[PDB]
DNA sequence: TGGAGAATCCCGGTGCCGAGGCCGCTCAATTGGTCGTAGACAGCTCTAGCACCGCTTAAACGCACGTACGCGCTGTCCCCCGCGTTTTAACCGCCAAGGGGATTACTCCCTAGTCTCCAGGCA
DNA sequence: TGCCTGGAGACTAGGGAGTAATCCCCTTGGCGGTTAAAACGCGGGGGACAGCGCGTACGTGCGTTTAAGCGGTGCTAGAGCTGTCTACGACCAATTGAGCGGCCTCGGCACCGGGATTCTCCA
């Protein structure tokens, strides 16, 4: 039925943290942190394609969604980790 | 019907909201202004999630409609759900 | 047919490329969603998660806890400047406030 | 008798219920006020739980940031009470 | 080839004040009000769209999301010039 | 071939509004009812606005709009300042406004 | 000392002309812009875009750096005025 | 380099008495210059981005427009 | 500076309900191929951004001087804080009726898609 | 005011929603104990507020400088449009496996209670 973060959420935790669980409500929190920071970015770059006249979101307006969006060092870490993403998706 | 349900937001309720807000010194015309606000803030958020019910033909307001009418006013809430 | 390889795992992603692909093709915000465009999401929906939950696991240590509250979420964000200034107009539910009291407030 | 200065015990309240998350406002009363406000829009309304709860910590939130910003414009005018203007002063500098 | 609202606020200035021109720049405040607005109710309609599982816009969708923007008469003169445009149209 | 605009007493364009809310990523379908409406929300707020920004124009001795009646207009009507209380009209100023405290 | 001070509010007030200058504002424009790229270049619209936005913005603090100076039982106002007024509208 | 001197003591004085300031203070200036910096730098840093994005050397009056629409500081009169 | 009382914090024992792991299965992600079109690229035009000069003049700047105003100090009296006791209603647990949210199946219509042409619209 | 281009008329297709039946989650209302919390009262102390004085820092006016702005010339970077093609994304069929719902255990943590360690206030 219904789908969430939650599984997602909980591997980057046990990267993160092995010995470090989570409750409930914080994994509600966590999981409305995404679903908001989805539709921050996904909608900054429908903005970003319609000012452009284009009708194609790639990963160009997903980086400079992520520069306006994001303040400054997290934004350029995430710049990092997208661009080390799509090149190991494209090359590997 | 209910009839002047403010008063149960008491004073030493917002005593204790203005003890998390930092406050040690608290005039006693503040009680009045705090609940006005209140009011004015809870109208405010309960006339859109109201509008987002009688969108969906429901009478039930859901956790959907408050956080959606708390996000529309730059409010978002996270916790219950969205 | 090969063996079936995930999109989250060849982008070395933990965050599902797919999902996020289908979400950003049923959400109308363009005519057509490039490949790139969910892998490079996905891996920065997981770099916040990573980040918020490094901080999260830090103050739930600092608290001698195990599991991670809402507080903890609050003390996280509030605590680092750049978390806050994102979440800046976003209440975390069970959060709180950070303990914060004035100078002048306090006895001489 | 034993008696604490004024403003020892305000203190260790502040510190009290800045360390703790739980709501300060009476589910009940909140709930019936809930219920009058959303009469005024429209009759025969039901509500989730969760949507009450929802509004009362967005109702919690916003008047604990209020009372922060009320704090700031009573200490600008170099006080400790917190008075009617300084509420007022905040929701004319925020825009409300 | 720009597209603009002008001639039709000069269409409804010549509506309600006859004797009364406007400068370019006030035209262009103008046109950006209305593009304003527009995306306004386009956005919090296409939302009101998304948040009821609806794929389509109708007029219910646009008196939702102008009665959720506009202040209370504004909004309630404009849902009765709506209304009495639907109906019109509909009786044409 | 008539527009439906005049089919609805309406002076704002139907069909462009329809074209702009179609291309728009809006929503996959479009009812017919919705640009008809839009435009009679559009036309009725443009002309609120300048029906208030023709009454500055005449109690302050002028013919023409100017951004400065449209600033007047905006910001002397309560609905229309919360309307438009994020937004900045370029040369229009503000209005003449001083502390009660600070007259002599 | 005042009615000069009077005059000049009941002037300026009324007048929507810029108070900045055109050319030190544009070379400040081109110098914080050098920062983020090298040879940019400017649109002379944009350039009064931003001096409209910036006049705005000066003037809107300057009233709310006004009433925390009336709070403050002053007619004077002072830098904790305008870091009090960023405080509370969130830019601090 | 040091262009925020052009922002003069008597430019905001006038928008100090265009904003119904009667008495100003010495130390005034100063801050208001680093606010106005701090203001422009966002503002530009958005524009600059929004003209990155587009494969364009020329910050047109749209970018302007787009990096105040974004942070809530709408303006009409250029394309808004 | 020290002591009585209060408050805070620290440590051991106990249970409990929710985190977290395992199983089925299903529907949604993946794979392989097809097709049309969006966008990248190449080329050219000409708009407009920028560089520089001359003047001439409003505007910035420096300074002298006086007075309005911020700010420190003081008194006083109101009003709010701390605490004790009483009253009120919040809260928890149970006990149902039933109202309406959610699901499913079938049926209508109306909105996407397309061809043509003509009347608004703009330069 | 002449070209042009997007809107209108009209036909078809099929899926989006409308409506009726069903079923069961969960909202609302109720009763009773209990006991935590609000409410009221009252002493006193300390903070808000009015008044006063002083010393200084802005407001203001005048003379000198400076660079803003307006006009003008000229060069070229690059916005902007068009034409071509090709690679990329929608789309469809089939498959299969990852995620979600449900079930079950056990341990992290809340509570409780007693004892050591700050901590505030008055002698």
């Amino acid at each position: 039925r219904k789908e969430s973060y939650a599984i997602y959420v909980y591997k980057v935790l046990k990267q993160v943290h092995p010995d470090t669980g989570i409750s409930s409500k914080a994994m509600s929190i966590m999981n409305s942190f995404v679903n908001d920071v989805f539709e921050r970015i996904a909608g900054e770059a429908s903005r970003l394609a319609h000012y452009n006249k284009r009708s194609t979101i790639t990963s160009r307006e997903i980086q400079t969604a992520v520069r306006l969006l994001l303040p400054g060092e997290l934004a350029k870490h995430a710049v990092s980790e997208g661009t080390k993403a799509v090149t190991k998706y494209t090359s590997a | 019907v209910l009839r002047d349900n403010i008063q149960g937001i008491t004073k030493p309720a917002i005593r204790r909201l203005a003890r998390r807000g930092g406050v040690k010194r608290i005039s006693g015309l503040i009680y009045e202004e705090t609940r006005g606000v209140l009011k004015v803030f809870l109208e405010n958020v309960i006339r859109d999630a109201v509008t987002y019910t009688e969108h969906a033909k429901r009478k039930t307001v859901t956790a959907m409609d408050v956080v959606y009418a708390l996000k529309r006013q730059g409010r978002t809430l996270y916790g219950f759900g969205g | 047919r090969a063996k079936a390889k995930t999109r989250s795992s060849r982008a070395g992603l933990q965050f599902p490329v797919g999902r996020v692909h289908r979400l950003l093709r049923k959400g109308n915000y363009a005519e057509r969603v490039g490949a790139g465009a969910p892998v490079y999401l996905a891996a920065v929906l997981e770099y916040l998660t990573a980040e918020i939950l490094e901080l999260a696991g830090n103050a739930a240590r600092d608290n001698k806890k195990t599991r991670i509250i809402p507080r903890h979420l609050q003390l996280a964000v509030r605590n680092d400047e750049e978390l806050n200034k994102l979440l800046g107009r976003v209440t975390i539910a069970q959060g709180g406030v950070l303990p914060n009291i004035q100078s002048v407030l306090l006895p001489k | 008798p034993h008696r604490y200065r004024p403003g020892t015990v305000a203190l260790r309240e502040i510190r009290r219920y800045q360390k703790s998350t739980e709501l300060l406002i009476r589910k009940l009363p909140f709930q019936r006020l809930v219920r009058e406000i959303a009469q005024d829009f429209k009759t025969d309304l039901r509500f989730q739980s969760s949507a009450v709860m929802a509004l009362q910590e967005a109702s919690e939130a916003y008047l604990v940031g209020l009372f922060e910003d009320t704090n700031l414009c009573a200490i600008h005018a170099k006080r400790v009470t917190i008075m009617p203007k300084d509420i007022q002063l905040a929701r004319r500098i925020r825009g409300e």
